[PDB]
């Protein structure tokens, strides 16, 4: 995690994805101000390891890409740390019916 | 279509594709002669008409023999000589000829890069995103040999990518393509044909080629190089005229050998298994193909014919086909031959431009271009695809006035015999219908129930019109004879006998804006009538009223058809709407205002009258009783003479119409009508059903009208949607006996009031003649009654008049004031001041009851108008003040403002008679414009969501298969079923009846029982131990029940809503019934109350927020409302609202003194908004000189209502405010050449002058109030060279673009009234970045925008997604309008299904997979290009994509298959 | 009382089956020429609603322009195939002719 402060060089921007095993995830330090997730409509978010994604799409025998989607550069992904392909588990409080878990993968 | 003649084939899917130059193997015609007819009317050989392509005027034709009723018709081809570009796409050979180099004729980019895009597009043909990101993963005057070794390994990871996924289940051999695969693909493909069209030179050659340019859709030009590109392409690689189209052509088959590795993936989506060559032929139409001659007839007009317009622009190609076909002989036999020969080729281009397309070709340009092409024929609202496809016009139907009828049945339309003579039903004659079909050909065409035709084994009609009766009396008896052919010994005849009283009927209205506006009625047949005829229940369903409406009649012709406007479509089972599960079905008028008589106490009945409302009402011959014998009451007085009670008859008609094994309703409601209109502590109020007895209370719109929870409402959840249909009938049939009997009038007496009451409203309209003064001399400012021509308020009043804002406070203070006086006699006068009372006075029942109008007509007949208020304002008033000349100018009046003490009893005056034709008219222009509104609003909802739709595991899905939500509102409950399920003790009262309802008796084996109950209690009691906790400290144990098992499979996996509210009944409650056996009934009954897997919940969704926006359409009484705030939320999808705004909650110690602080400290000040005054004296001599002198306000004004102090004003004036300034005195100066005083200063304001001098243009002098900030000063001076200058309007332009003070993208911050304690500021302008350093203020974690898109870039898709749904029922709930959340959350998870905020509109719907939903929206022939390019196979699973295709449709009764368990093996 | 010079005399139609439109085998508009009813964009959607595919079937392909028409497997086409001019011994059968070699064409 690399917190700049204002921006940081265009040359090195291109330097991001350098490292192939390891991600580099920089935050602006304006960005990070308030804590989104703590906001009153942005509902839990939990990322669900490779047992319980594959147990999701075999309990509605789903593809990937049949989820709905996160974006890679959402303010809630890039807080989790999203790589393409994670599925996270969204807790939302429907109004009808309380509690009830959505999910959504990150292309 | 019959019914004996099956289809063993039928088609899966349609690939789209581009004919070759190889018709040559289809068409054998070859169309040449552009003469198309002779004299004595034979066509031609080879002529347009030629009878090779199809049967033509009696004649056979040549290559099938057939006649003109048999032959399909042939395509022939005409043989165009030179290639003329195909004119659809144009627009992709303009982008491959563009980026091509045509020396190395690779292209202008790398090797590399070109292959990185040709490996990035194969790994998403197959299903598979993540492996093309990682393709980037895959690096390190190079040598070749390093970029061959690029090339060699990300070639190897694409075999592994591909191989690992299709030896997994993950992908097939033919691609996985889905929307999100559509959607990454069309990102690159848009990104590899911008890096091909930007590059300047070749990277391959180093030389390169110059830049084409074209015209308006016919040239080409090579444009020309100038000397320093040649330069370069002499020293690399040797160590504007027009085109011809045949050498654009070698060049793009020369590309296309070369670039076969990346076009084989550009132009197919799905793997290409056939293995075929991108080929550069496909761009160029080297011949036509001719549409056969049936679809090429004689198009007539009037009494005469006319040639066909698609020959018109045929014919003028194949003239210039024939210019060319002899000047290419004439060159070959041996200047002005090459410019007859060019010139030809721009009209042979133009007219193949004009034949398919019409809008690219130019021509005469005359106006009104002829023979619109075929584009045209497709793309429009009506072209073809919507006008032939998505709607059609059938057989056996009919329309006709509507009239209304109360003895037919609810569920019934009454038939005239006109329609009856005429529609038909192909009844199969077997062996249990003869007895009645041998009676209908026996009847004939003549009789009604009879027969027109009967059909044979053969397919054979026999029509039954010129025969007797002896010829029919014959055949009749041939019903069941077999035939001798054994080909056809399957069969049986068919009888066409008429429409029967068993049949059933579609009926409609022309605007159907929800599925309740269609709906399956039954059939009977009424004599001596010529309209259709329908009962009142429907008369709200439909939207009509009896006013010469027709209704379109529609009747199905096969046995799955009926089955379904008989146990889908009927009436009976559309009692609920599906918008928000209100009754939409009861009793109107005469009926409303005879329940109120008739269950009357002072109702008394004796025994022939109490049987004769009984038959009357209820006949066991048609099918109303149960007991097969009508049963009676005692009466409940015995001993004088023996009497019934009105009350006593709707117990008998329940006791009558309710089955006897089931127990009486038990119902505790309220009426309409008030306790005191009945007398002294009555109790009509009330309504009270025990036993399924009307104990007390009379019946109102409340009960058994269009309302809920009344007894109509309550027998349809109890003993079913039949019930509750038999008793709208038999009520309807009761009421009108009874009025018919007894009936029901209104009169002039019943709009009377008494002495004395008329006496009171003479008292109460006197008290108004000051009252248009008191609003008068208050909103002027002054005070204690100044006389109404009192020189100094008429001074007042005028410059009220002269502004706007100021005249809506003078209407907003005297409109607040005389509708106290109206609302003072209404009071007074209306229930208690009157002449005939309520048991007798018609026109007070008529709207107590509900039955017609509200008492708001009540009072304007018997008291007063009131106030005719105009646009939300008062009467509009001339220019001299006055608002009728009649009045005096400026008359402080209540009349003379438009209040009309006068009544529809006694009349209004002429001045007041006047003003009321004003608010009549304003509810009239806004009718004019509200014609519709949200017509194209739900089409674009009904759309997107057109195949959406409830699937077997219970997951909200599209129609290709991707998923949209995991259940329907997160409890997968039906509206329609929900009525009562949070209705604990009316199912408490009516226990015993719902539990053999819901029986779980002959249901409990079927179905796991204590697997649910076990889970909830551990999550209920978790759920308790963690309340307190903030939302993101949750825990993430327990998942709720629903999302573990089936609702429909396991009992008591319920929604965490309704458990928590019959767990709040249990105890809160303590009432022989346990509370443990009452859990299993409610459990069960939410199991009961489930979706069911099929249901077409796109749909309803959007009929549920198009339907009630259509009285979404008011005009005024900030925020945008209704339609247009729709139109941005739903359509469009905009990032720029209107009005956009932001909530912020207020902390606890932060009070309201502190928060009107803090609304001045982020509400732009603007330096325009501080200034009282601007002198500019102007002198001349020396250097004209301009003194700029500012009188601001007073220290404790600006500083108190701005929050700006005087040393802020400093920092804008100099550093600001005088650069804008002297900006727009120079660029004047471009334009131009094409009291008191105060003095003596300090040290301090000596060298703060020093600095302004140095750092302006024209400034010299300058000086500031540092002592009181009343006023600014500095002394500009100009050349002599210049001429007089308007310097103050220049000082007004730049002061009101000066800002003081600004937080970006916000203007303005409000403190608003706390509605729901929630004390909130409100702030115009949108920033989140700027509102969180305020957290010593502001509640930083409840902040809420209205603007989606902002809140998507800020906090997410799932914060958007909230954002939606609380922003479209802000637009509902404004109205009183009430949907389902249900239709809400589906809504806002279709438009962020991409992780992005998609409208409903067409680019929205381009990341969507079935190619006809688009074809058939909009832009008909560019998703038609887009489709072919992208050779995409339409999988034909979409609603839309099915109905062109002709294939029964994959939702509701489509949703599965029916197979047959023959038992032989 | 008063009496509208508009009338229901002329307003209605009814129509089993009768004259189509060549283009499209469809049936015609007009009220005199027995013409039929419309079932345009918005009630195609009311039948969506109810779930009744049968119906939507029935007032789209069998009550307005059902056709059994035939169609090549090989090459998937409508508008290529040809009901063949037999032989005066043989009976007639349906060819498609992009699917078809013409005769002189014996590849030895």
């Amino acid at each position: 995690i690399f917190v700049y402060q204002n921006n940081i060089t265009p040359s090195a921007m291109k330097l991001v994805p350098s490292i192939p095993p390891a991600t580099i995830e920089t935050f602006n330090e304006a960005a990070l101000v308030v804590n989104i997730t703590h906001h009153e409509l942005v509902p839990k978010h939990i990322r669900l390891s490779s047992d319980e994604k594959r147990e999701l799409l075999k309990r509605y025998r789903l593809k990937e890409s049949q989820l709905p989607r996160i974006q890679r550069a959402d303010p809630v992904a890039l807080y989790l740390g999203l790589k393409r392909g994670e599925v996270v588990k969204i807790i939302r409080k429907s109004e009808t019916s309380g509690r009830y878990a959505s999910y959504r993968i990150c292309m | 279509m019959d019914i004996s003649k099956p289809v063993g084939s039928e088609i899966t899917s349609v690939d789209f594709g581009i004919l070759t130059a190889k018709i040559r193997n289809l068409s054998a015609k070859q169309i040449t002669n552009p003469t198309v007819l002779d004299n004595l009317g034979h066509p031609v050989s080879g002529g347009l008409y030629d009878l090779a392509l199809g049967a033509f005027l009696r004649n056979l034709c040549s290559t099938c023999g057939l006649d003109e009723k048999f032959c399909p018709g042939h395509q022939g081809h005409i043989e165009l000589p030179v290639p003329c570009y195909n004119p659809l796409f144009f627009n992709q050979l303009y982008i491959y000829l563009r980026a091509s180099c045509l020396f190395c004729h690779h292209f202008r980019l790398k090797s590399v890069e070109v292959h990185r895009y040709a490996c990035k597009l194969r790994l998403l043909q197959y299903g598979l995103i993540d492996e093309s990101y990682k393709l980037d993963e895959i690096t390190l005057d190079i040598s070749s040999t390093l970029l061959n070794e690029l090339k060699s390994k990300r070639s190897e990871y694409v075999d592994m990518a591909i191989a690992k996924a299709l030896s997994d289940g993950r992908t097939t051999e033919r691609g996985s393509f889905t929307a999100t695969v559509n959607d990454e693909r069309k990102k690159l493909v848009h990104e590899f044909h911008k890096k091909l069209l930007s590059r300047g030179k070749c990277d391959n050659c180093g030389m390169f080629s110059p830049k084409f340019r074209k015209d308006g859709f016919t040239k080409i030009f090579e444009t020309a190089l100038n000397e320093k590109q040649i330069t370069n392409n002499r020293v690399k690689g040797f160590i504007s005229t027009y085109i011809l189209s045949t050498e654009v052509k070698n060049i793009l088959d020369t590309v296309f050998r070369k670039e076969q590795c990346v076009l084989q993936y550009v132009f197919h989506s799905r793997p290409n298994l056939s293995r075929k060559l991108v080929k550069a032929d496909s761009f160029f139409m080297d011949v036509l193909v001719v549409p056969p001659t049936r679809f090429r007839l004689p198009s007539k007009l009037g009494e005469e014919v006319h040639e066909n317009s698609q020959n018109q622009l045929l014919s003028k190609v194949l003239t210039t086909s024939l210019l060319i076909r002899d000047l290419n002989d004439d060159l070959s036999k041996l200047r002005v031959i090459f410019s007859r020969l060019m010139n030809a080729f721009v009209t042979i281009q133009n007219d193949v431009n004009a034949f398919i397309d019409s809008t690219k070709a130019q021509g005469r340009t005359s106006g009104k271009v002829p023979i619109p092409g075929v584009k045209q024929a497709l793309e429009k609202k009506e072209g073809l695809f919507r006008k032939h496809m998505m709607g059609k016009r059938v057989n056996y139907a009919a329309r006709s006035v509507i009239s209304p009828d109360p003895n037919i049945e609810t569920n019934e339309i009454g038939v005239p015999p006109v329609f009856a003579v005429k529609l038909t039903y192909p009844e199969p004659v077997t062996a249990y219908n003869i007895a009645e079909l041998r009676q209908a050909v026996i009847n004939g065409p003549d009789k009604w129930p009879g027969a027109t035709q009967i059909q044979n084994e053969d397919g054979s009609l026999v029509s039954l019109i010129g025969m007797s009766v002896e010829q029919r009396k014959a055949l009749a008896n041939q019903l069941l004879t077999p035939s001798s052919n054994v080909s056809t010994h399957t069969l049986n005849k068919k009888v066409y006998r008429h429409i029967k009283n068993r049949d059933v009927v579609l009926m409609n209205r022309q605007p159907t804006l929800h599925k309740a506006s269609m709906m399956g009625h039954k059939v009977r047949v009424l004599p001596n009538e010529k309209t259709l005829r329908l009962h009142y229940a429907n008369t709200g369903a439909y939207n009509a009223d009896f006013d010469g409406d027709e209704m379109n009649m529609h009747f199905p012709q096969n046995e799955n058809a009926r089955a379904e406007a008989l146990n889908l479509a009927n009436t009976d089972s559309q009692y609920l709407t599906p918008t928000s599960g209100s009754p939409v079905r009861g009793l109107i008028q005469d009926h409303i205002s005879a329940g109120v008589w008739l269950t009357s106490k002072d109702s008394f009945f004796t025994r022939e009258q109490y049987q004769q409302y009984i038959y009357g009402c209820i006949r066991p011959e048609d099918g109303h009783t149960t007991r097969s014998k009508i049963v009676t009451l005692p009466p409940t007085i015995f001993k004088p003479y023996p009497l019934w009670t009105g009350k006593q008859i709707i117990t008998t008609v329940l006791l009558n119409v309710t089955p006897p094994d089931m127990p009486g309703i038990n119902l505790i409601s309220k009426n309409k009508i008030k306790n005191e209109y009945w007398g002294k502590g009555s109790l009509e109020n009330e309504v009270l059903f025990k036993d399924g007895a009307l104990l007390c209370g009379i019946l109102d719109k409340s009960q058994y009208g269009a309302s809920k929870y009344g007894i109509v409402h309550s027998l349809h959840e109890v003993y079913g949607p039949e019930v509750a249909a038999k008793v709208l009938s038999v009520l309807g049939r009761l009421f009108t006996n009874y009025i018919t009997a007894t009936a029901f009038t209104c009169g002039m007496d019943d709009l009377r009031l008494t002495a004395e009451g008329n006496k009171w409203r003479t008292d109460i309209l006197k008290t108004s003649v000051d009252t248009g003064r008191e609003a008068a001399a208050e909103v002027t400012n002054l005070d204690k009654d100044t006389p109404a021509d009192d020189p100094e308020l008429l001074k007042r009043l005028q410059e009220i008049l002269r502004d706007n804002n100021k005249s809506g406070i003078l209407d907003a203070v005297t409109s607040s004031k005389v509708n106290a006086i109206t609302s003072q006699v209404v009071s007074k006068c209306v229930p208690d001041g009157t002449m005939k009372k309520f048991p007798c006075n018609s026109m007070q029942a008529m709207a107590l009851s509900g039955a017609k109008g509200s008492n708001v007509n009540v009072s304007q007949i018997m008291c007063l108008l009131g106030q005719q208020a105009l646009e939300g304002r008062r009467v509009p008033v001339m220019v001299s003040g006055k608002t009728l000349p009649s009045f005096k100018p400026y008359e402080t009046d209540a009349m003379a403002g438009g209040y009309v003490k006068g009544r529809f009893y006694s009349g209004i005056k002429p001045q007041e008679y006047y003003f009321h034709c004003m608010a009549g008219r304003e509810g009239l222009i806004d009718t004019a414009v509200k014609t519709s509104r949200s017509g194209y609003l739900q089409r674009c909802l009904t759309k997107q969501l057109e195949g959406v739709h409830v699937s077997y595991d219970n997951s909200i899905r599209d129609a290709d298969g991707t998923l949209v939500q995991f259940m329907y509102g997160g409890d997968a409950i039906d509206i329609t079923k929900e009525s009562h399920m949070t209705q604990f003790e009316f199912c408490l009262d009516n226990y015993y009846a719902l539990l053999k309802k819901y029986n779980p008796s002959a249901l409990i084996e079927h179905l796991d029982v204590e697997s649910a109950l076990k889970y909830s209690k551990k999550t209920l009691k978790y759920r308790k131990k963690h309340s307190k906790e903030p939302h993101y400290k949750q825990s993430v144990k327990y998942d709720p029940v629903l999302a573990k098992y089936n609702p429909a499979k396991y009992l008591g996996s319920v929604s965490e809503n309704f458990q928590d509210k019959l767990e709040s009944f249990l105890d809160k409650n303590s009432k022989g019934v346990n509370e443990k056996k009452f859990r299993a009934l409610m459990q069960l009954k939410y199991m009961r109350s489930l979706i069911n897997p099929g249901e077409a919940v796109g749909i309803i969704a959007s009929q549920s927020v198009g339907e009630p926006s259509t009285q979404m359409t008011l005009n005024t009484f900030n925020v945008t409302l209704g339609i247009p705030r729709l139109r941005e939320i739903v359509m469009t999808a905009s990032a720029a609202i209107k009005t956009p705004q932001m909530t912020l909650p207020i902390w606890n110690d932060v009070s309201d003194e502190q928060a009107d602080t803090f609304c001045k400290s982020i509400s732009k000040v603007l330096l325009s908004e501080v200034i009282d005054k601007v002198i500019v004296t102007e002198t001349t001599g020396t250097a004209r000189s301009y003194v700029i002198h500012m009188r601001f306000f007073d220290n404790n004004e600006y500083s108190e209502e701005y929050d700006v102090s005087k040393e802020e004003l400093q920092n804008v004036i100099s550093n600001q405010f005088i650069h804008l300034l002297e900006a727009a005195i120079v660029k004047e100066i471009k334009k131009q050449k094409r009291v008191e005083a105060n003095n003596n200063m300090n040290k301090v304001q000596r060298d703060r002058q020093s600095a302004i001098i140095s750092h302006h243009r024209f400034i010299t002098k300058y000086n500031f109030d540092d002592e009181s900030g009343k006023w600014c000063e500095f002394k500009l001076e100009l050349a002599a060279d210049t001429e007089k200058l308007l310097m103050v309007n220049i000082v007004e332009e730049i002061c009101r673009k000066s800002i003081i003070r600004q937080i970006p993208h916000i203007d303005r911050c409000v403190h608003p009234e706390p509605e729901n304690g929630k004390r909130v500021l409100v702030t115009e302008g949108v920033n989140f970045q700027a509102m969180w350093d305020q957290e010593a203020f502001i509640d930083v974690d409840g902040i809420t925008s209205n603007d989606v898109a902002a809140v998507l870039k800020t906090y997410g898709v799932e914060a958007a997604r909230n954002t939606i749904v609380n922003e479209i029922n802000n637009v509902f709930s404004r109205y009183a309008i009430s949907v389902s959340f249900r239709h809400l959350d589906l809504i806002a998870d279709m438009m962020t299904r991409q992780g992005t905020y998609l409208a409903f509109n067409r680019q929205g719907m381009e990341t969507s997979t079935s190619s006809f939903m688009k074809m058939s929206y909009e832009t008909t022939c560019q998703f038609l290009t887009k489709a072919v390019l992208d050779n995409e196979r339409e999988q034909l699973d979409s609603p839309s994509a099915r109905i062109v295709v002709g294939k029964l449709n994959n939702v509701g009764t489509g949703s599965f298959d029916v197979l047959a368990k023959v038992p032989n093996a | 009382y008063q009496r509208l010079r508009h009338m229901v005399n002329d307003k209605f139609q009814v129509r089993s089956t009768g004259p189509v439109n060549s283009l499209t085998m469809q049936p015609v508009k007009g009220r005199k020429r027995h013409g039929g009813i419309r079932v345009g964009e918005m009630e195609r959607d009311a039948l969506i609603g109810h779930g009744t595919s049968f119906l939507l079937q029935d007032r789209l392909l069998n009550s307005s322009d059902y056709t059994q028409a035939s169609v090549c497997r090989e090459c998937g086409s409508i508008l290529t195939t040809q009901q063949s001019v037999p032989r005066i011994g043989s009976i007639s059968t349906v060819c498609c002719r992009r699917c078809s070699m013409r005769f002189e064409d014996a590849k030895k």
